[PDB]
């Protein structure tokens, strides 16, 4: 499925992911597309900072959901 | 006025799921307009 990741400068990144992908995996995808090291990434969705060992389905992130990326 | 001044950052915060207007304005005032800097306080 596709999801979107939006930065504070307004760049929107489109990722190909699966429901059972972890947050760790999503940060790696982000690195592959944009060059951002995973240790610098904070992913935010619905007022929560997403934790590396949880999955997208754990957070009810589904088709065409949008996450926000904030750098440390 | 902070509400006009931070209109963009307030929209960003709402899109991120932070809906507490007074809490958001206060955090942005303390960080000088920085969402990045306001985020620890809001979590």
């Amino acid at each position: 499925m596709q999801i979107f990741v939006k930065t504070l400068t307004g760049k929107t990144i489109t990722l190909e992911v699966e429901p059972s992908d972890t947050i760790e995996n999503v940060k790696a995808k982000i690195q592959d597309k944009e060059g951002i090291p995973p240790d610098q990434q904070r992913l935010i969705f619905a007022g929560k900072q997403l934790e590396d060992g949880r999955t997208l389905s754990d957070y009810n992130i589904q088709k065409e959901s949008t996450l926000h990326l904030v750098l440390r | 006025s902070p509400e006009e001044r931070y209109e963009h950052q307030l929209r960003q915060l709402n899109d991120m799921g932070f809906f507490d207007f007074d809490r958001n304005v206060a955090a942005l005032r303390r960080s000088g307009g920085s969402v990045q800097g306001a985020l620890d306080s809001l979590l």
